[PDB]
């Protein structure tokens, strides 16, 4: 019988800082044990500061990144050029993904950008359209992998201020973009080493108040 | 399906079919509304060129839409029915969906919705 | 209806500058249903220590089959028995239960009396033999304790600091499974002191 | 998920955890379970994510269109059963939803109604939804009087869902409390299990279970 | 897993990748895929893990009772039909495919058998996941009269295939040796193209961060 | 809901510096009988596209009608239909892409691995995949079917990254693709010898070579083989 | 697989494909199907790789400890040892063997033995995957008491359509020749019998 | 949903309803009506799958309450019977059929009889001087066999409605947590307060 | 079967065990004692599959008897919890496997402490200061970690076995007939007759 889905492999990974946002992913494409694409990009500028991917099933991912896309550009048309807010970005997605309720698309979705007082925001959906803001997520087949490792590095969870007895938490506070990076390079190199789906390269794209930047690190190949 | 648009605007700005539709109502039977402090009294007229009449089954002119709503009318007898019998069902679905009986407002709000629907769909007056 | 996951647990071992970890959760469940909080994970027999988590029952009469087994080795022997030696005894017995096997995931660690070198191990169900320099997991999380040891892993840890990157692997790993958590132990071995804490962790 | 909500003399308590699970993977702690309709309007959360909060989101839209057409706030009746009529019409698509509208009226009074998604409807005092419902009525059963204060009926609210939160494994994180009176509703704050736990266990002497 | 073996001038050689893997984990990083039945007799394992290792002690600690017994060095046709036996007797059941290799008194052979208790001959083989990675360099590149540093080439860069190509191998490149006359030579890590890059940052955590009830000593001595 | 009966293997390609080529056999198998013997499965659309073929060879044929119909689509009212306005390769791909996933979200595929090989007006070079899922890629080579497995291995050894692509002749890369050719010969059981060949170069334009064969082929070792073991 | 055993004149000559596979992957391409039994007592093998081996090497071992014990088996002796593997075990083998053999009494003959376990002493046999695809050309074809160059001719032409159209079949041919003036073997590759 | 219960005597038609409702291994609420009044003289019981019950219920209750007001006179018991058995008959055949369960006792004050009517959701209808749905009738039914007679008073059909319910507390499995009893007759419909 | 529980208190044991015996739509028993003595000072209650639960209570007793008399002692709740946990252990991978649950409430005399443990089917054995088997401890467990102290008397013990008790007859779907209570402590073991 036929199966409408498939499986591409990969994960993505999004974190938000004061006034910045990065969404990052592997370039890797894969199906069952052979490799695809050592360089197929996932994460994609949808215009209005706010960046996407959608990991999983990439033709449903394509899709979607594709009907957001023509979203974006379609409510520019019918409400005189306003720009699209990450929160109203993060609603218009909800239905797109549960219109397809009964007939999903297989894919764990994040976008990033800033919020309207100008700070980072990133928000994560389920594949039928459950949605929420975070200052932190990992998506995808290496997500178990990243996921506990930003909870006590991003989030300080477990840590506590030494010699105070467990008493008083390591304080939270926002992380310099510096630092942020280091984060996603070594989550996704640890998530290589671990997991046979990623690997080959690692695409950044950082959003500032300036734009949407790129950066790109080489991953291992086996 | 008959499309036609009966009707329409006239140079003048008027809607002549909205209008003799009125002439209909100015030549039905009188009715009357008075509402007091603790009630409301619906009179109305019949005509007596009708001897011969059997008063138990012909059809009265005071309505019951709900247990606690009345309507009653002037012009077309036949037309009045479809706008009672429509009523009545909006009265049922109210209580179904609502959990309360319809205002008077509600009620009256809805019968004239459909009298206004009457004037611009096409195929019918 | 999945025997490795009906209990839930989980189990950590690391190695470190002339010393070894090993820690556990205490969570004993029935599916959603939490039990009890007092269920170790983690037996020794001598100076080698076993960790073993899956199916509850299976925990237990591994460890009493053990127990019974480095008694009569301890006996014949006449000294204790070694981390390596012990691992392919393990291994043995697993593998005994080809097409019956113990729903479990067990893990060795322990110092060489003789040589001092540091010494862990992992196994399958069947008894196949994980041996590492750095880190071993098992359990309910092991997903969450393979991403949280090799990023947070590095070489040649003393003991004190040690603790601190076994305990933070094992607690954050813990808090991403339903299953698993509920208090944790730590032991930290040194070539003749054995030190054992409990932490404290989050409890839903 | 482990949500309750229960009337008493001061009106309606709510409460709810804030975890959220795909099969035993752990996947927020900071799922926002209440959901608000309006200042007098509260729903709670329990089953599919997105069908609750994208149908519960829906429903806010048809009161609001309720109270514009019919210059008035709908009522609790009206609203649940907008809900309960709504995934009556989905019935058998597979539709997963326990939920509660709770909220405050001139004509009925605090009201809370139970709404599922195989199209029960129940009027009742208390409640609890979720995986960890069971343990939640342990607690609050046992230790309910319709005499409450506002400070004891918030307190049970809250150790009732940290009592399911520690013995449910799929529930957990952190409580959500609010406390729905004629005037409206009032948001009683988030209080995280990790530090609520240990502070309920010093203070009120329970969970000897644990280790201290 | 991918593994080789490959005939030479004088011997033969097999090869194999270090890749351990638990679904899309992977369990370890550094594991030994050859085996040793006799000093001069080596096994080359793909398949269940467990099974691998168990068929390969067996047959080896029966094929040095006998080779005690008869006073002779072992023939690689003895382990080729003890294990063929054991296999067959199982209907596939221990999942065990090997590729067997040595030299003996007879002369230098190479092998492999199947779960089901099938065996084959020739001058070059492969099996594994990585198998047709493998046999596609093996194809092209093979050729009559092979030198020993030409076969351990072949050998290496047709594992090397299957480290970068399939997704169930990776890591390093375990070779072996079998050279009419002299010595087995194990070449555990002959290459190790695959070394993780400096981390970004060091996790060392200050002392204390731990949060700790309870602290005791405990006793390891009689 | 499909089952695919008459069906094509494996298709090949990779970039070079200059141009793409591509390659597919001329076999048509009917489970494991070798039926059909003369099928082409690349077929050129305008002198800048080639498209490559496999699976089932009914839904092929519907696809060749699709594509030459693109062809006369595009020549209505467009006097620019041989120059600026012409087929691009990415315009025949997204065509087809577009096509084949909206058959899949109507449990109704077309049961095919297809690659889209050609030059662009600008000269850089395309070669994208799609499949009967949908599903969507790109790579400096591409393989379908068992060419996955086998030929994108021998492949990536000329060309690894994007960086060795400028420094791949059309020499160096025709002898890795007719290689690949015969190392699925081989190995695949549903295979032939007879195959064509396809080169798209910014510069010569678009080569198209039929009935090439197999040669230069390593049996003789067979002879020394005898019996299993003993 | 594709396999014949064909009687002539001076004797009898196997003939066999080299192709053995997994799905449609082919595990090996230079396969040997035709194995000995005893000295001038062969098989062609079809079916399950590992059934077939499995009870050739139990038949040698038979005809063995026959021969150490009563001298010299006959063709038809190692035909019901093949037999009766073959029917007690019908339940757990897929194993289609031709058995082949030169008796100086005798001269060649050939038996059959399908999946059933049934013995069938013909003239010549075809069996495997690809033998359904020249069964017409066979029977046309063969004659009884051809000489050794027409038995071969006979068998190249026979495998060689049967490998044209049966993907499960390919390689090379191998042929083991048996006759009075010993054993044979003779291998023909791609490059020849492709263009026949 | 489980246990409803009816018996018509000389002058009255008394219904008896369970008061749970459990969804898993919680009981829910111990206090649910399970009927809904039709008409002045006339009352429906319900049970069966959830959700459906109550739809079902309020659907009759609303066409009825329609009727009434349309003619300004109220339909016989028999008739609104046929009108609901018709709807499940309908309803059967449909995509997705109402899977609940009805007894109708009515007061016929143009015949000054009582009537009670049970009706599967297959729709099939049957006049009884008393009905069950459900596991309740293995238990009631030979119980009224043998205490049942015609001329019963309201108050000894009560008396025979105790017994009922306690030999259901005494052998049925699940707690139902008792009923809510209801009595119809020539002055209309009204609830015993304390059963 | 259905309901057993279990409070260890400072001085003694206190088991509590429903009553009912259901099969099909009818409670066959109303009075059922799901516990045997094990030893003078070892009780043990039960739950499960129809007749594997006698059937393995009566063989454990036995055995456990037959130790006293050979050994002329009294085994401690420890040991006999060992045994029993064993004896499961070896069933669950036997072709058909004891599906009972038990707990073991029994008092140390060596070191004049009450012990309770709880060991499901599969033979996982805890230790624990209050236990329950089933759908019961859905509702206990979180009850108990609320209202229960270590030190408690055996009358406060009775009072929060009361509160459960009360909590399971609110919120259970099944009668279960209430519960018959043995306390376990020093002076051996005995039945409260009013609960
Ligand atoms: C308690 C906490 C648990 O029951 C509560 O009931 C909460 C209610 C809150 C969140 C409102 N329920 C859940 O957390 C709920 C449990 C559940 C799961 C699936 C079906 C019914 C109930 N969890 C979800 O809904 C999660 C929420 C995500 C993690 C944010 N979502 C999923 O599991 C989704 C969608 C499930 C689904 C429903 C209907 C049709 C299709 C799918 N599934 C995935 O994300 C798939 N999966 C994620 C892991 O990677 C592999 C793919
Ligand atoms: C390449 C990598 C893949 O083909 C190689 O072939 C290697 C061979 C080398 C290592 C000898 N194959 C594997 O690594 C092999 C892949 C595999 C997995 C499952 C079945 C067949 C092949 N991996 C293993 O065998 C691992 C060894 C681990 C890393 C120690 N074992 C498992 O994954 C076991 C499988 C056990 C098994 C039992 C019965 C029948 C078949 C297999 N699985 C688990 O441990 C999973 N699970 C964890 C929770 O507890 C219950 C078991
Ligand atoms: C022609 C090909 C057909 O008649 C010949 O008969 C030859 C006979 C020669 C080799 C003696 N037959 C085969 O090559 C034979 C075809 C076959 C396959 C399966 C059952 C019966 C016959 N191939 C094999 O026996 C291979 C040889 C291996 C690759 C060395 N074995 C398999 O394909 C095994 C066999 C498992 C089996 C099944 C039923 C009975 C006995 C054994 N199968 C697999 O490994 C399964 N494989 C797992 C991955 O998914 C693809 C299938
Ligand atoms: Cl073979
Ligand atoms: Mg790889
Ligand atoms: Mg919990």
């Amino acid at each position: 019988q036929f199966n409408p889905y498939g499986d591409n492999g990969g994960t993505i990974l999004g974190i938000a800082g004061e006034d910045f946002a990065v969404l990052a992913g592997d370039t890797r494409n894969i199906t069952d044990y052979s490799i695809n694409s050592r360089y197929e990009p996932k994460v994609f500028d949808c215009g209005d500061n706010i960046v996407m991917s959608a990991n999983g099933f990439a033709a449903d991912g394509d899709a979607l990144v594709k009907r957001f896309k023509n979203s974006v550009k379609w409510y520019h048309f019918d409400h005189n050029d306003k720009k699209l807010s990450i929160n109203s970005a993060a609603r218009n997605i909800q239905h797109l993904l549960y219109g397809k309720r009964f007939f999903p698309y297989y894919v764990h979705t994040i976008i990033a950008g800033l919020d309207e007082d100008g700070k980072g925001a990133v928000y994560s959906f389920d594949p039928v359209g459950s949605y929420e803001r975070e200052q932190c997520r990992a998506g995808g087949a290496a997500a178990s992998l990243i996921m506990p490792f930003l909870d006590n590095q991003v989030n300080f969870k477990n840590q506590y201020e030494p010699g105070t007895n467990g008493k008083v938490k390591k304080p939270l506070k926002y992380l310099s973009v510096e630092e942020v990076i280091k984060l996603v390079r070594d989550s996704f190199t640890s998530a290589t080493e671990r997991h046979i789906q990623v690997g080959d390269g690692l695409e950044i794209l950082i959003v500032t108040k300036d734009g949407v930047r790129k950066e790109f690190y080489e991953l291992k190949r086996d | 399906g008959y499309d036609r648009a009966l009707s329409i605007f006239s140079p003048d700005g008027h809607i002549f079919q909205v209008e003799y539709a009125l002439e209909a109502v100015k030549r039905g039977t009188c009715a009357v509304g008075v509402k007091g402090k603790n009630c409301v009294v619906l009179g109305c007229e019949r005509r007596s060129t009708l001897k011969l009449q059997d008063t138990r089954i012909t059809p009265s002119k005071v309505s019951k839409i709900d247990s606690h709503v009345v309507l009653s009318f002037s012009g077309l007898n036949a037309d009045s029915r479809i706008l009672i019998e429509k009523a009545r069902v909006e009265a049922q679905s109210h209580r179904l969906t609502l959990e309360d009986p319809v205002t008077v407002e509600y009620l009256t709000r809805y019968v004239a919705g459909v009298q206004q629907r009457y004037t611009q769909s096409g195929g019918v007056r | 209806s999945d025997p490795s996951s009906i209990n839930g647990g989980i189990v950590v071992a690391m190695t470190g500058k002339d010393c070894v970890a090993i820690a556990c959760d205490l969570r004993l469940g029935s599916q959603s249903l939490g039990v009890s909080n007092k269920f170790e994970k983690i037996f020794h027999y001598g100076h080698v220590f076993l960790g073993i988590t899956g199916l509850a029952t299976d925990v237990t009469t591994l460890n009493e089959m053990f127990r019974y087994k480095t008694n009569l080795y301890k006996l014949k022997e006449e000294r204790a028995i070694e981390p390596e030696t012990f691992t392919q005894l393990v291994s043995s017995s697993l593998y005994e239960r080809r097409f019956g096997p113990y729903f479990v995931g067990p893990v060795v660690a322990g110092i060489n009396s003789k040589s001092g070198k540091p010494f862990i191990a992992g196994f399958d169900l069947i008894g196949c033999i994980d041996e590492a320099k750095d880190f071993i997991v098992s359990g309910t999380a092991s997903d969450q304790l393979f991403g949280m040891c090799e990023s947070l892993y590095e070489p040649n840890l003393e003991p004190e600091d040690l603790f601190e990157t076994i305990s933070q692997a094992l607690l954050n790993a813990a808090d991403r499974d339903a299953l698993s958590g509920w208090g944790a132990v730590v032991y930290i071995i040194k070539k003749d002191e054995v030190v054992k804490r409990y932490l404290k962790m989050r409890q839903d | 998920t482990t949500t309750l909500a229960f009337r008493f003399q001061g009106g309606i308590i709510v409460a709810v955890d804030s975890r959220a699970t795909a099969g035993n993977w752990v996947a927020s702690q900071t799922v926002k379970k209440v959901i608000e309709i309006n200042p007098f309007l509260l729903g709670t959360m329990a089953g599919g994510t997105v069908d609750c909060q994208f149908w519960e989101t829906w429903l806010g839209s048809q009161c609001r269109l309720h109270e514009l057409r019919e210059k008035e706030r709908i009522s609790v009746a009206a609203a649940s059963k907008i809900l309960s009529n709504l995934v009556y019409q989905y019935k058998g698509a597979g539709l997963s939803m326990g939920t509660m509208i709770c909220g405050y009226t001139r004509k009925e009074g605090p009201t809370i109604y139970y709404v599922d998604s195989d199209g029960t409807r129940l009027k009742g005092d208390i409640f609890c939804v979720g995986s960890g419902q069971t343990f939640a009525y342990g607690v609050l059963d046992s230790n309910y009087k319709w005499d409450l204060s506002v400070e004891d009926a918030l307190y049970l609210g809250k150790r009732s869902i940290l009592a399911a939160a520690h013995r449910d494994a799929y529930s957990g994180g952190s409580v959500n409390l609010y406390h729905v009176t004629e005037d409206g509703w009032i948001y009683h704050g988030n209080h995280d299990v990790g530090e609520l736990f240990w502070k309920v266990k010093e203070e009120e002497g329970s969970f000897n279970n644990v280790i201290g | 897993t991918t593994i080789v073996g490959v005939k030479f001038n004088n011997g033969v050689v097999i090869a194999a990748d270090t890749r351990s893997t638990q679904g899309p984990i992977v369990a370890d990083k550094n594991c030994a895929k050859l085996h040793r039945i006799s000093p001069k007799i080596w096994c080359a394992g793909a398949g269940t893990a467990a099974d691998t290792e168990a068929v390969t002690q067996l047959i080896g600690s029966n094929i040095e009772l006998h080779s005690l017994y008869t006073s002779r060095e072992p023939r690689v046709v003895s382990a080729l039909q003890m294990l063929k036996q054991h296999l067959f007797k199982y209907q596939g059941h221990i999942g065990a495919y090997l590729i067997v290799a040595g030299v003996d008194p007879t002369g230098s052979h190479l092998f492999s058998i199947h779960a089901h208790g099938s065996t084959d001959v020739g001058y070059y083989l492969s099996l594994g996941s990585g198998s047709l990675a493998a046999m596609a360099v093996l194809e092209s590149h093979w050729k009559q009269d092979l030198t020993k540093e030409e076969a351990i080439k072949l050998a290496s860069d047709a594992i090397q295939a299957g480290i970068w190509n399939d997704l169930g191998s990776g890591s390093n490149v375990d070779v072996c040796v079998m050279e009419i006359g002299k010595d087995a030579e194990y070449l555990r890590n002959y290459l190790t193209p695959n070394v993780r890059e400096e981390k970004q940052k060091s996790y060392k955590f200050p002392r204390g961060t731990t949060a700790v009830l309870k602290e005791s000593i405990v006793n390891i001595c009689d | 809901t499909q089952q695919p009966i008459v069906t094509g293997t494996s298709v090949i390609s990779m970039k070079y510096d200059n141009g793409v080529i591509i390659a597919a056999d001329n076999l048509g198998s009917y489970g494991s009988l070798l039926r059909f013997n003369g099928v082409e499965r690349l077929i050129p659309v305008g002198d800048n596209t080639v498209v490559g073929i496999s699976g089932d060879i009914s839904d092929m044929q519907h696809i060749e009608r699709l594509l030459k119909d693109l062809v006369t689509e595009n020549a209505y009212d467009n006097p620019l239909a041989d120059a600026e306005e012409a087929l691009e390769p990415s315009y025949i791909f997204e065509y087809l892409a577009t096509v084949m996933y909206q058959r899949r979200s109507k449990m109704n595929p077309l049961w095919n691995a297809i690659i889209v090989a050609g030059v662009q007006s600008n000269g850089d070079q395309f070669l994208r995949y799609v499949n009967l899922l949908g599903v969507t890629y790109s790579s400096p080579t591409l393989a379908t079917g068992f060419g996955a497995h086998m030929a994108n291995p021998l492949l990536r050894k000329v060309v690894d990254r994007e960086s060795d692509i400028p420094k791949t002749t059309v020499q160096v890369a025709e002898e890795a693709i007719v290689n690949a050719m015969r190392v699925l010969y081989y190995r695949d059981a549903r295979s032939s010898r007879n195959f064509s060949l396809a080169i798209i170069d910014k510069n010569t334009g678009l080569t198209f070579k039929k009935n090439l064969q197999v040669e230069n082929m390593k049996w003789d070792f067979a002879k020394d083989i005898k019996g299993y073991g003993t | 697989t594709s396999i014949m055993a064909v009687t002539f004149k001076d004797g009898v000559i196997l003939g066999a494909d080299s192709r053995t596979t997994t799905g449609a992957y082919i595990a090996n391409r230079v396969t040997d199907k035709l194995t000995r039994v005893h000295d001038k007592i062969w098989c062609c093998r079809s079916g399950s790789a590992a059934d077939t081996q499995a009870i050739a090497d139990i038949v040698q071992y038979h005809l063995e400890l026959y021969t150490s014990q009563y001298g010299t088996p006959s063709t038809e002796t190692a035909a019901s040892v093949f037999k009766e593997l073959c029917y007690e075990n019908k339940d757990n083998l897929t194993a289609g063997i031709i058995v082949a053999g030169y008796d100086d009494k005798n001269k060649g003959e050939v038996y059959t033995i399908p999946l059933g376990g049934s013995v069938h002493k013909l003239p010549y046999a075809i069996a495997g995957s690809g033998s359904t695809f020249i069964y017409g050309y066979c029977d046309k074809n063969f004659r009884e008491n051809m000489s050794k160059e027409e038995t071969v001719d006979f068998i190249k032409h026979s495998l060689s359509q049967a490998i044209k159209w049966d993907g499960s079949s390919g390689g090379v041919i191998r042929m083991v020749v048996l006759t009075a003036a010993g054993v044979e073997r003779l291998i023909f590759y791609p490059d020849e019998y492709e263009q026949l | 949903m489980d246990i409803i219960l009816g018996i018509r005597v000389q002058d009255s038609v008394i219904l008896a309803s369970s008061k749970a409702v459990t969804r898993g291994i919680s009981v829910l609420k111990d206090s649910d009506d399970k009927t809904r009044q039709l008409s002045p003289h006339t009352l429906m019981s319900f049970a069966g799958e959830a959700g459906d019950t109550v739809q079902f219920a309020e659907y009759i209750q609303a066409n009825i309450q329609l009727y009434s007001i349309r003619e300004d006179y109220e339909l016989s018991p028999q008739a609104v019977s046929s009108f609901v058995r018709q709807e499940l008959a309908k309803s059967i055949r449909s995509r997705r059929p109402y899977q609940v369960n009805v007894l109708i006792g009515g007061y016929d004050k143009k015949k000054n009889k009582p009537e009670l009517y049970q009706i599967d959701y297959l729709g099939t209808k049957v006049e009884l001087p008393y009905g069950a749905h459900g596991y309740s009738g293995f238990y009631t039914f030979s119980l009224l066999d043998h205490h049942y007679r015609p001329d019963m008073t309201t108050e000894e059909g009560l008396d025979l409605l105790k017994l009922c319910v306690q030999e259901l507390e005494k052998r049925m499995p699940m707690d139902f947590k008792g009923v809510i009893v209801k009595i119809v007759d020539k002055d209309g419909i009204r609830q015993v307060d304390d059963f």
